[PDB]
């Protein structure tokens, strides 16, 4: 299987240098161009340029040539993208990808790495608090119960949330992060499950925030409320 | 220097509709043109290369046409899972392979009312001195929804924020969270916390409420 696996999300300050990586596998590294593509969240794809591992032939779009350097390490079949001095405006997701080509037809981009989110900021990282959103009658209808985790007060993006270490994916809604007036992000991840499973099935959200090395597993336990005094 | 102009920037269509996306090049580029599909939170995926050649594994409802400076991506029978942003790209230049601006394709489906659920603050969060109340609107359509908070029947403003998911790839609905955040001290001054939801799918507004202390 042809794969490109990129390094994790980064928080850096303006003026710092940064090198992000893209590990290629499953194909002959020196036979294909590697390409780099920028995307600001919710914006379009931007071609940055390409580098060929066989001779480190690097092509840069004019928008990026002054500021970024492509390189490779053939012995580890890894491609690199390096800034010498980051700016706030460099905040974006960065994709690496292979260039592919059938016969003499013009090439296309694929497969792709999963992208590396780079945030350039003066602010220090803050790790999230994780709180249960417990299923109850207030979150139940028609034999379905909703439950979740609140992932509150972190910086920068991203956090990942899985349920039951990935076994539970149907009915999951992990909401886009939204800024609070504190300047910190918050989101909830919710899932709907059969209400009859609540006594039987354990539900755990697995939250990871790489920039702060925060990894939390939160059991979410059902609540029963008699609504009496 | 080849500029790719893509149109429209967004569109909406019903399941089964024929969708047409156009890409124009600032100069002729023969058939050196690719189309990609990018779903939310994922890397793009090539659909078509060389203007009209369909990639293996791509459904036959996708087709590319054109040559020179005008190209078209056609989805012949739009499916819910086709919700995505589509991009063209020229590969005629010497490795200066620029993309079009993207076309966001959204699905029109029938009105669907939200399921409304409410979550009081956790005891763990209250320990830490803050109180977040979460109102969840699940699987509704259209995206427009009005969510109001009332605390002891007093309408709140300025202490809540909303987040909405992207359209679901299977049923084309939205889900939305509205989170009311108060200090623990402010939360403990009141009893009745209620989220009131107004939506096309509801004949009248739905309120979900709880009483602080009821558990």
């Amino acid at each position: 299987e042809v794969q490109l696996v990129q390094s994790g999300a980064e928080l850096k300050k303006p003026g710092e240098s940064l090198k992000i990586s893209c590990k290629a596998s499953g194909y002959t590294f020196t036979n294909y161009w590697v390409v780099w593509v920028r995307q600001m969240p919710g914006e379009g794809l931007e071609w940055m340029g390409s580098i060929h591992p066989r001779d480190s032939d690097a092509r840069y779009s004019l928008s990026f040539e002054g500021r970024v350097t492509f390189s490779v390490d053939k012995s580890t079949t890894t491609a690199y993208l390096q800034w010498s001095s980051l700016k706030v405006s460099d905040s974006a997701i960065y994709y690496c990808a292979r260039l592919s080509q059938v016969s003499g037809w013009s090439p296309w981009v694929g497969p792709w790495g999963q992208g590396t989110l780079v945030t350039v900021s003066s602010a220090s990282t803050k790790g999230p608090s994780v709180f249960p959103l417990a299923p109850s009658s207030k979150s139940t209808s028609g034999g379905t119960a909703a439950l979740g985790c609140l992932v509150k007060d972190y910086f920068p993006e991203p956090v990942t949330v899985s349920w039951n270490s990935g076994a539970l994916t149907s009915g999951v809604h992990t909401f886009p992060a939204v800024l609070q007036s504190s300047g910190l992000y918050s989101l909830s991840s919710v899932v709907t499950v059969p209400s009859s499973s609540l006594g039987t099935q354990t539900y755990i959200c697995n939250v990871n925030h790489k920039p702060s090395n925060t990894k939390v597993d939160k059991k979410v336990e059902p609540k029963s409320c008699d609504k009496l005094e | 220097d080849i500029v790719m102009t893509q149109s429209p920037s967004s569109l909406s269509a019903s399941v089964g509709d024929r969708v047409t996306i156009t890409c124009r090049a600032s100069q002729s580029i023969s058939v050196s043109l690719n189309w990609y599909q990018q779903k939310p939170g994922k890397a793009p995926k090539v659909l078509i290369y060389a203007a009209s050649r369909l990639q293996s594994g791509i459904p036959s409802r996708f087709s590319g046409s054109g040559s020179g400076s005008h190209f078209t991506l056609t989805i012949s029978s739009l499916q819910p899972e086709d919700f995505a942003t589509y991009y063209c790209q020229e590969t005629y230049s010497d490795l200066m392979y620029t993309f079009g601006q993207g076309t966001k394709v959204e699905i029109k489906r029938t009105v669907a009312a939200p399921s409304v659920f409410i979550f009081p603050p956790s005891d763990e969060q209250l320990k830490s001195g803050t109180a977040s109340v979460v109102c969840l609107l699940n699987n509704f359509y259209p995206r427009e929804a009005k969510v109001q908070w009332k605390v002891d029947n007093a309408l709140q403003s300025g202490n809540s924020q909303e987040s909405v998911t992207e359209q679901d790839s299977k049923d084309s609905t939205y889900s939305l969270s509205s989170t009311l955040t108060l200090s623990k001290a402010d939360y403990e001054k009141h009893k009745v916390y209620a989220c009131e939801v107004t939506h096309q799918g509801l004949s009248s507004p739905v309120t979900k409420s709880f009483n602080r202390g009821e558990c």
